[PDB]
């Protein structure tokens, strides 16, 4: 209820957390470039239904990796806050090491709570696939979404070496049952029913999602329309995945239930 | 406004 | 597009670019004050327009460097991104009678740079080494009370010479209106008048913006080169917000506008 | 007056007091988080009917202490004592941590001992502190809350079991209990009478704010007479803006006045 | 806003 | 004009001046007390009609200093602080060995223009204390006397180039000889402390012979304090001056002859 | 506001 | 507000 | 010649070289303990057949990254770009014997492949991959006698340094017959002590070596099998443990032998 | 005595 | 042994 809150500068002031804020968070992300290992902390109170989480993935040897941890206790995210070797995990996707040509290389992850990790998001008209080391609500399983311009997947698992494979594309994902609407833009000419059509849903994504959000600048209403899994409704993590700023993703069960429509 | 973690987790270098 | 943004203070957040911003950019000036090294870093989003520029002159023997990246990939943004020229103009080693100081540049892309501004009714004139868009070429405007001029090229040395002056550039031919102001103020009309456009300024040019206090709409016509109206560097030597430069080719257009 | 303003990061500015402001304060925490002293500093003008203070609690076997001092000039903010028990840190729980003492680190300093329980987290802390109108009991409860601030000047007296409000007799006096806002919480049928237990003999209202957006919201119950003399009593109840008013007679808090 | 001293004597840990 | 602006705990930006502002400043004070020597830091773009000024005072054989540069050129403040700061004067008025008993202590000034400061305020009398401050220091219109009185209040600035001259009894209000004008005195706002009714005739003091009135504001609320008195002229004339008053956004007006502080 | 010098000059003990 | 790289190059000493 | 001076320390001198000193150096080690970096930086002056020489290995993606140079001048010892691939193992904690799969690109492009063995017949064992420049590579370079084996090839092909660890008991013999020994010219190393073994593999020439041990200024010697190159560069004859050490090989079989040392 | 170089060659883990 | 000062002198290039 009273949580530290600091810029990545590490200027900080005591924060009184709002209404429906009762965990203190801490997010630090370890990158590298040049020799240099570099650190950046933020702090703040957080939404009460956050959770620790984490991420890490090879860099040179030098391992890359975010984290954030929560807590519920009146100012314990003040301060700073190497056993080693648990699950045994493929790292990719780094800056060099492309997952393509990055073959397998493990990572043992640095945290017994850490599962493997795939991450991926692909564009139908430039491509990321991360493999590493991390730690999300709804681990494991597999997440995604898809419409006719863009696919998200993330996808964790708590076997050794199980996040290796041939990079994960939406062909090879067998066809479900279901069909939703796909489009991308505002209400008005991307979304309206000019670009709005149905598409033939994937893999693990039977269900249909609107998302809604803003773009700079204006504070400009924006609109996504495709297939997905229940947990891309369930997650603010997952719904990072779409560039916009303000974030509203809506799930339906039965087909087209996502046309234009309620609210 | 955008998550550091968030940001990250689906942009990371 | 998300790009690492980034203050001078290290206050960092991820960001999501406004419509027409696919850029991030990372600008990083190294500099000299005392026996100390300075520098500042800055990144954001940044307009689709911007490209790879860059900026050195001696300061003691150490250098100020001045150095901005860009590329269009999300994060691009969190790492940290030969020829000889004439080298003066900072703060105590004055071009006026520093026209002899040399310096190495050290990226080989760059080339020399001159770059002066006069008026009469403070004047700033430095040379050193740079990256800027259409180089190499001469770029400038004049009107009756500004004279700004900026010069690249890639062979040695060959930003040596007098400090360049108006009055040594010969008359072109081409003629356009000088004013300073608002409309109604000094860019009024007989207020503004007709000047001898010398140099390669031998276009017609008009450039309006905004000065403090907050929205003041503030107005530039002159004599300039076609540069003036095409590079976003080329029109902040108009200090001014909200720049929209325009020119057209023929003699005598200025007064009646938009 | 002027006073140095002077935020935690060590933002500073030369301040010109408001009206009611005749004071400078500086307020200092020093902790230990993770074998590692930390501190916070914070200076400004204050109001007028404030005073010097203190406050700590064993950590580690390193130690919390927090310090406001005062005074009445321009630009002003420019060996163990008395033994009490300390424990309600971060996991040193009053209930495996009583019988943990700590000397005093201050002349001042009185044994203290403040509760807070929910009718959920439940606070306990024993310490060392310096506050106005001490030695002396206070406290306040209604149905759904109680808060208890106990400070003395005797060796260890601040020993014994969590004070529970069940173990405080009944008053003779009755009071309102309501908990919110005057539409859902502080209404009528949803306000109630209760039997006041304890020193707490007085009827009591304080309205106050949220966070963050300003929303009407109050609370009734039995209370000390401190609990409306003392600002660091009032603070009990968490509202930004703070009025609270005592009365003496059974039934005084209904809601009209 | 809730006052530093005051935050400490009922919430600090 | 661009110049770092800073706050004291070197948080900076670059800073594009406003209009009417074409210099940089940096603002360092060097203080002490328990032990350590305490140094804070400002920057930013600042007015045109500014300038270079300085005040040190001894507080243990360890100085006491603040220190303003001021400058013209693009971003020419950046860059930190191992740069700032000859005639001997009196030091006094420091915490613990005040001017009374510290009198005929003298302190050597870091730097040629620095001169001999005098600085009081007297409070004419819930009990507020009297400052008398002696040390070096620069500022705008040096040498000379600088004062305001009315009834309730007395501030005064003596600086002097020669060695030593800051020396002698505290400055009281009493031993300067009555001067003939005679203006308005009041403290407030128009309507309670300075409205027709608590106006009334001091006769003026020293080398205070012309009438001021100063308005400003207190908090809470942008409420407006009025000060009418007596004074000298460069009361009106050097913003340093007008900081002597306990208000802010300041505006203060001299005016020539007797009396000329009208309620309006 | 309040100058920072200002203030010292007119107050710092 | 100005451009950083652009008021070196205008400005800058 | 005027060198700098320079302890690990940073303690630090203007040296006159001694005669026979000809060249000041500078020796940087790089390395990851924990999650620092460290640096020891060493200098001074050097002998005349000294060179700039390299070496680096994995650490943990992280590297040991260790430098020579070495100069002719007055005080001139005043202190992802990847080349050849090479594999690399033996560090702190990835064994050779354990992780022989496993690059490591060279830094710089004069690098080459190492692998280092030293073997004990019959003390513990070292095996070591990574990157190096040395003189004399690329090649291969050896001793053995009945008690020792060092080894260290360096080659300039894509991972050409993979394979099993190097036995020396997996080599042919190349019909060469030397004098083997290790001791004090009276203990190990005396008359009736010194026997002929078969030399294996490139070593086809032979080798003794004198110079000394602790706790004194206790003599030493050793007889074997070698590379010419074992006599030639003193990295290969920092292999033997010994102090003063000087260092002779001969072409004929026998030609070891003690009573006809020079 | 022994070579910091050399040490590393030969002995180094 | 060696002066500082001399050796650079004579041999700082
Ligand atoms: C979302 O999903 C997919 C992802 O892209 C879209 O599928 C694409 O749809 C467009 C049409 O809308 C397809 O474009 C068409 O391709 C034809 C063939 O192109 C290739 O082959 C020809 C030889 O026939 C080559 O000459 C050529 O270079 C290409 O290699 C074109 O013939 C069509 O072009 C055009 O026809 C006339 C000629 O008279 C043109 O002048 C017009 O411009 C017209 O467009 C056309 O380009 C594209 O092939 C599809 N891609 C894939 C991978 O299938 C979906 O359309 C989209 N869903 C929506 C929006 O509903
Ligand atoms: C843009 O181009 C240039 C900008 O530089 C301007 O040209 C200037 O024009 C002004 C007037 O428009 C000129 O000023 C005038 O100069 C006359 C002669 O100057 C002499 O004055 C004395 C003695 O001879 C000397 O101090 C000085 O050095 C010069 O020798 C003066 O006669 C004028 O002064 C006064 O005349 C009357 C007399 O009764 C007085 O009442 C007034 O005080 C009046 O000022 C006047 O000063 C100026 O010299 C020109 N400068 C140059 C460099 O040529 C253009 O004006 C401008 N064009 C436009 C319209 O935008
Ligand atoms: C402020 O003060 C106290 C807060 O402590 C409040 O007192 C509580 O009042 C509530 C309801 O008003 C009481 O809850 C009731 O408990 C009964 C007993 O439950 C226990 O025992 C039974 C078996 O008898 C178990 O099954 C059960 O698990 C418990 O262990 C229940 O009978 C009541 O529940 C329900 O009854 C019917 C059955 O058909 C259900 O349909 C409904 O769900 C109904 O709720 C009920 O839960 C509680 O015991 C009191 N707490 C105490 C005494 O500690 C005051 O109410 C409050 N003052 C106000 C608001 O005016
Ligand atoms: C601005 O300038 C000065 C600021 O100091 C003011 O001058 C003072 O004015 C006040 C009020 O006019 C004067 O107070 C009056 O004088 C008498 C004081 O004498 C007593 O003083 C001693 C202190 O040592 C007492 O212990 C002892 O009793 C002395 O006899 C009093 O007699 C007056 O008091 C009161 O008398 C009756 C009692 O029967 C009371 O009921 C009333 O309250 C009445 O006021 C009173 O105190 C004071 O002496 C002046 N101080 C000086 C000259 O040093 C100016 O007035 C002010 N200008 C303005 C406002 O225009
Ligand atoms: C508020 O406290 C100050 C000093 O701070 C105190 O700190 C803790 C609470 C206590 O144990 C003591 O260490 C201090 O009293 C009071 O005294 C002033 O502070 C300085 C500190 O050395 C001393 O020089 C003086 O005693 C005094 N200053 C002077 C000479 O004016 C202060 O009196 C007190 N205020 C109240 C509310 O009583
Ligand atoms: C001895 O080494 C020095 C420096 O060695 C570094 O540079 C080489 C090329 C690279 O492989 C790294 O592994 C080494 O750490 C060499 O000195 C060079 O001399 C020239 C002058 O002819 C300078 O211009 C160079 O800058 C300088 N090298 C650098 C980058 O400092 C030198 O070549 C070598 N001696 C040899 C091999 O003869
Ligand atoms: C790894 O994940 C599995 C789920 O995929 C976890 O096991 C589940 O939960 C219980 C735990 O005993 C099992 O009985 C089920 O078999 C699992 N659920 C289903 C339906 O598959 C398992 O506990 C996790 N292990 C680790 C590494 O923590
Ligand atoms: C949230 O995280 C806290 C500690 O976080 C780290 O703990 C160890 C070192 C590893 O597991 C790291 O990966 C973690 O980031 C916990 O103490 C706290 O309990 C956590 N919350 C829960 C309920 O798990
Ligand atoms: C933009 O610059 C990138 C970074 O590398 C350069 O940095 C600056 C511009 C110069 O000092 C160069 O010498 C560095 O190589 C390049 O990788 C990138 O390719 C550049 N983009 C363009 C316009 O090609
Ligand atoms: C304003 O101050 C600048 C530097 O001032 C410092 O150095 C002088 C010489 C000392 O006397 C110290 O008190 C100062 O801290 C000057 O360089 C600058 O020229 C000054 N402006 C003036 C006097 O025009
Ligand atoms: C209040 O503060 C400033 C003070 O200006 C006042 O000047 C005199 C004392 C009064 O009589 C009024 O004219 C003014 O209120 C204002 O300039 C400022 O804008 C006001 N509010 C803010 C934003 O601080
Ligand atoms: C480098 O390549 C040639 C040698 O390469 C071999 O090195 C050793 C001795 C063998 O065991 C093989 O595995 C390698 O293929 C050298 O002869 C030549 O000097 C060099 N040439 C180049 C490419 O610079
Ligand atoms: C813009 O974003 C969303 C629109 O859904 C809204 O919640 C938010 O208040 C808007 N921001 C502002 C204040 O303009
Ligand atoms: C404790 O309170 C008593 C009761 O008035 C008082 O005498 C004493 O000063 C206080 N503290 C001590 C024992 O110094
Ligand atoms: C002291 O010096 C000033 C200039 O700083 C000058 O007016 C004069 O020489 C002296 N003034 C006096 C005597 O007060
Ligand atoms: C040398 O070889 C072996 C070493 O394992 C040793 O046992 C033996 O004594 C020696 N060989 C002979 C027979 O001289
Ligand atoms: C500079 O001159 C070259 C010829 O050397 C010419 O091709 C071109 O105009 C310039 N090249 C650049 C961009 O350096
Ligand atoms: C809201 O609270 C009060 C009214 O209850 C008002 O005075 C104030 O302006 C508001 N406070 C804030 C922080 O906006």
């Amino acid at each position: 209820l009273r949580c530290m809150q600091c810029k990545t500068n590490g200027d900080c002031r005591v924060e009184e957390c709002a209404l429906g804020q009762d965990l203190c968070r801490t997010t630090i992300v370890r990158l590298w470039e040049e020799g240099e290992e570099l650190e950046l902390v933020e702090k703040s109170c957080t939404h009460s239904e956050k959770t620790n989480r984490t991420l890490s993935y090879r860099t040179g040897l030098k391992i890359t990796s975010l984290t954030e941890v929560v807590c519920g206790l009146d100012l314990c995210n003040q301060g700073n806050s190497s056993r080693s070797r648990y699950l045994e995990c493929i790292s990719c996707g780094s800056s060099d090491m492309s997952c393509e040509r990055g073959r397998h290389q493990s990572l043992q992850c640095r945290s017994p709570e850490e599962q493997c990790l795939d991450v991926v998001t692909h564009w139908i008209q430039d491509d990321r696939h991360l493999r590493g080391c991390g730690y999300l609500p709804g681990c494991p399983g597999s997440n995604g979404f898809h419409n006719n311009d863009t696919f998200h997947f993330l996808k964790c698992c708590n076997t050794t070496k199980c996040n290796e494979g041939p990079i994960l594309e939406l062909e090879n994902l067998p066809q479900n049952g279901r069909q939703c609407y796909s489009c991308k833009g505002q209400s008005t000419h991307g979304c309206s029913s000019e670009e709005t059509f149905l598409i033939d849903c994937r893999g693990p994504m039977n269900q249909c999602l609107v998302a809604t959000g803003t773009h700079e600048p204006k504070n400009q209403s924006y609109m996504v329309r495709g297939c997905a899994t229940a947990s891309m409704c369930q997650h603010a993590h997952l719904g990072d995945a779409f560039s916009m700023n303000h974030i509203d993703v809506s799930c339906c069960t039965k087909s087209g239930c996502n046309h234009p429509d309620l609210d | 406004k955008s998550d550091a973690f968030x940001x990250y987790l689906w942009s990371s270098k």
